[PDB]
């Protein structure tokens, strides 16, 4: 025989190996392929689809359809409408979005996050809303005058129903970790009345908006891992 | 002059108009089509009923209330008793169809609410007994044009025989996934301040070229109130939701005597 | 091919309003940072290599644990411990199943790998010679063994692998074997149409993929006759989908499975932990 | 019948493959496919939507 010498690794079963193996059903004639709609090539295609943030997952609303709609009214309070950390894998509200679920199969993420808001009041309701992203390392914003110093958009409610706020990729590291982590903290997303919601008479004075999250085309993930979102008894 | 809000759809002898649309969805970017010779399976010359069957059928309307948790239908089940489409479906072993789905819900500039309208391939739903798995009667799975409703509570039956229906739990989309992620499925939203209709054009979707329509629903249609109906003068007001669906590029194989499914 | 680079952009004062849209259309938000902020040029050299379907599925996952024993069996129950049969499925475990169920339909070849382990049942019954295992794939219709040493194990046509304890984990490839043009992960239907006034039972019939799926049976035995020392074995079965295509994405499983279907369990349908307030960083 | 292809880059670069088996099912992983079309899921609309234009005109 050809003289050979076995190296370390010989006979091991590495579950991420990529070797050929003999076919148990040789010369099997596979069913011919046909075109099926909706072919997927990359999990990041799915990450670019909007899914609803369960933004109002408070006691009594968590694990109900009422976890999604963000309460709005015509009272013009100075208190924030919602506040959430840019922790898209680990945050209690972002982890169960479609993007959050995909991120929990990876260790590292990079790129820009898109937050799209749909106003679901009456046509007669008007308003201006400030949506802000504050990169980390300063006092988390709890007032409009701190929020407006960060990346922000002033949304005018009108015929165009929806407004997109970007959390642009602003990071020390080239990737953030898909866990709660001080070193790769992402910063703060907040929302304030810029004016207030105004309605005429015979109109609901309280209403909702829906918040969606998706990945931008600059977004990618690395280091495949098991998710903490599925388990079984043994 | 031409507008994303104003649309006419004509199929066979039937026309829909809308003046408050929001574009239209073509599911997975693919218009329906006939089955090509290079993808064909059954070898008998198919029936292509064209205008007799490929036309708008309007289902019984449902009432949207402040307390509604949502509605579901299956396709082709919802159209099984619809004119010549139903006859062609039941006289043949095999059928394929695309659809134009037109969901209709008008209100006023003073009403508010938002409906998610989702077209779901292989919309498999949970059963309502924990004594068994996958334990749903044919009759409960196939309600026809009346469809079914979602609930915000899960109350599985004491006895297996009493739980042979879907546990249509709204926030789990009746199937153990979070409803907030239903947007990965072809969808529109009817947001009353913006639009009064949703239009989805669906190609045939299956792991086969053609299949047994009486055994197998290709699509679920889900309507979920994402934001509850509200109207300040009367919180108890009801507005209709009307579902109108046209089969498209229908093709049938394996003609014999008519299929008459069990009713109990 | 790389993920998107960011172009150099300054401000705007314009009737062009890329920040506004209408998601009622069924379109997701499309705007990117250059639409709503001043951006520098950043060249993006990073790729989506590890999120291709081949990369996402490119792992051998444990799908079941089988048990077989080798000892002098004197009862029916003990005779049935000398071999095992398993209906081939990915639904005994949750991890690979959940990844596949991001999709409605799939097409792939399968790499199957096995990890075989033993222990002595007792210390007072001497020793056991090194054991050979037979793992026989019984396609639907082929006769199933009723004893560890019956005629079925001659395996003239069924594929078998003979594995020697302590050797490298055994491994073989299976083609895409589906009788349809893809595997269905979900089937909204039944195996037959129940007809008007038929006498066939409608009270104990099932629904969905469980009514139509059959990938056959794995049969495992120890080929050796019994030693005085009883040996108990575990066979861990691993699946890696390769040459993967998938269609029609789905929301992933959000709550525990309770069987082969989509059914959920009343005590396990609250995946979210409630936040203190809508304003909790 | 050796195939020579680019490796995935590391810290700091071709590799050779020969298929040993008569069944393609026996082959190692498919080569990296960077194909994508997110628009079939993110924008499956009949009428083109220009980002800078109103979504509804
Ligand atoms: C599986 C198991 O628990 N086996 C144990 C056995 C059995 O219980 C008895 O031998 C049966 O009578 O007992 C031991 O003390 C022994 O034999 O050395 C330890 C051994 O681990
Ligand atoms: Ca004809
Ligand atoms: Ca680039
Ligand atoms: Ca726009
Ligand atoms: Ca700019
Ligand atoms: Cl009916
Ligand atoms: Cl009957
Ligand atoms: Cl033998
Ligand atoms: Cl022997």
């Amino acid at each position: 025989g050809l003289p050979t010498m076995l190296t370390p690794g010989s006979s091991q079963f590495l579950t991420s190996d990529d070797f050929q193996s003999p076919c148990a059903l040789p010369n099997f004639d596979v069913t011919p392929p046909i075109h099926i709609p909706g072919e997927v090539f990359n999990m990041m295609e799915l990450a670019e689809i909007d899914s609803m943030i369960p933004m109002n997952s408070v006691t009594g609303k968590a694990n109900t359809m009422e976890m999604y709609p963000i309460p709005l009214d015509d009272k013009g309070s100075a208190t924030p409408i919602f506040s959430i950390s840019l922790s898209p894998a680990s945050d209690k509200r972002l982890q169960y979005t479609m993007l959050g679920e995909i991120l929990n199969y990876y260790t590292h993420w990079t790129g820009s996050l898109r937050f799209t808001f749909l106003f679901c009041g009456s046509m007669m309701a008007t308003g201006k809303i400030l949506l802000s992203y504050s990169p980390p390392g300063a006092k988390p914003p709890t007032t409009r005058k701190d929020a407006m110093l960060g990346t922000h958009i002033i949304w005018d409610l009108g015929l165009q129903s929806s407004c997109t706020m970007l959390a642009p990729w602003i990071s020390n590291t080239v990737y953030r970790r898909c866990i709660k982590d001080d070193f790769t903290e992402g910063g703060y997303i907040t929302c304030f009345y810029q004016t207030r919601i105004v309605v005429p008479s015979g109109t609901p004075t309280s209403m909702f908006m829906l918040a969606f999250v998706s990945a931008c085309p600059d977004f990618s993930v690395r280091l495949l891992r098991d998710t903490n979102h599925i388990s079984q008894r043994t | 002059g031409y507008s994303d809000r104003v649309r006419q759809i004509t199929l066979g002898n039937s026309t829909i108009t809308t003046q408050e649309a929001a574009n239209a969805v073509v599911a997975y970017g693919e218009w329906p089509s006939y089955l090509d010779d290079k993808e064909a399976n059954p070898i008998d010359a198919p029936t292509e009923p064209d205008v007799s069957s490929n036309r708008f059928y309007t289902l019984d309307s449902v009432q949207w209330k402040s307390t509604s948790r949502g509605w579901w239908w299956k396709l082709p089940d919802a159209l099984k008793d619809m004119g010549m489409f139903g006859q062609n479906m039941y006289y043949h072993y095999l059928g394929r169809s695309g659809y134009t789905v037109h969901v209709q819900c008008n209100a006023s500039k003073f009403h508010q609410g938002a409906l998610g309208v989702f077209a779901i391939p292989e919309y498999v739903m949970a059963c309502n007994t924990e004594a068994k798995t996958s334990y749903v009667s044919y009759v409960n799975a196939n309600p026809g044009e009346k469809g079914g409703v979602f609930d915000n509570a899960y109350n599985p039956s004491a006895e297996a025989s009493e739980g042979r229906k879907f546990a249509a739990l709204d926030y789990l989309l009746g199937c153990g996934v979070l409803a907030g992620n239903a947007f990965v499925y072809p969808h529109q939203i009817i947001n009353l301040r913006t639009n009064n209709s949703a239009t989805l054009v669906l190609p045939y979707v299956n792991s086969l070229a053609i299949d047994c329509m009486a055994k197998h629903n290709n699509w679920g249609l889900v309507i979920l109130p994402l934001c509850k109906l509200d109207y300040a003068p009367n919180s108890s007001t009801e507005i209709p939701i009307t579902v109108t669906i046209a089969p498209m590029f229908t093709e049938f194989n394996g003609l014999r005597n008519i299929t008459v499914p069990a009713t109990q | 091919p790389t993920a998107q680079s960011t172009p150099l952009t300054s401000g705007v004062n314009s009737q062009e309003v890329p920040a506004l849209t209408a998601v009622e259309t069924g379109a997701s938000g499309q705007a990117v940072p250059s639409d709503v902020i001043e951006t520098r040029h950043v060249v993006n050299y990073k790729t989506r290599s590890e999120s291709t379907l081949e990369s996402f599925f490119g792992r051998s996952a444990c799908v079941t644990i089988l048990e077989v024993e080798n000892f002098n069996a004197t009862t029916d129950a003990d005779r049935k411990k000398q071999f095992t049969t398993w209906a081939i499925t990915y639904t005994d475990t949750v991890q690979l199943r959940r990844k596949l169920e991001f999709f409605t339909y799939s097409r792939f070849d399968l790499e199957m790998t096995f990890v075989i382990t033993e222990r002595y049942y007792a210390s007072n019954t001497g020793h056991a010679r090194n054991q050979v295992y037979q793992l026989m794939y019984i396609p639907p219709g082929a006769p199933r063994p009723t004893a560890w040493d019956d005629y079925t194990w001659q395996s003239s046509s069924n594929p078998s692998v003979f594995y020697t304890y302590g050797s490298a984990p055994p491994r073989m490839s299976i083609p895409y074997v589906g009788i349809a043009n893809a595997y269905s992960h979900f089937y909204d239907g039944f195996a037959r149409v129940p007809l008007k006034d038929e006498t066939v039972d409608s009270g104990d019939t099932y629904y969905g993929l469980v009514t139509i799926n059959d990938f056959g049976t794995l049969a495992v035995r120890v080929v050796n006759e019994y030693n005085p020392a009883r040996i108990t074995s575990k066979i861990r079965v691993y699946m890696k989908p390769k040459h993967v295509r998938c269609w029609c994405p789905r929301p992933p499983r959000a709550v525990p499975y309770r069987g082969e279907g989509v059914d959920f369990k009343q005590d396990s349908i609250t995946p979210l932990t409630a936040v203190e307030n809508i304003n909790t960083f | 019948g050796a195939q020579v292809s680019s490796q995935k880059v590391g810290a700091h670069v071709n590799y050779t493959t020969i298929n040993y088996y008569k069944d393609s099912a026996s082959n190692a992983a498919s080569k990296l496919d960077f194909s994508q079309d997110p628009s079939k899921f993110t924008e499956p609309v009949k009428d083109i939507m220009i980002k800078t234009a109103p979504a509804l005109n």
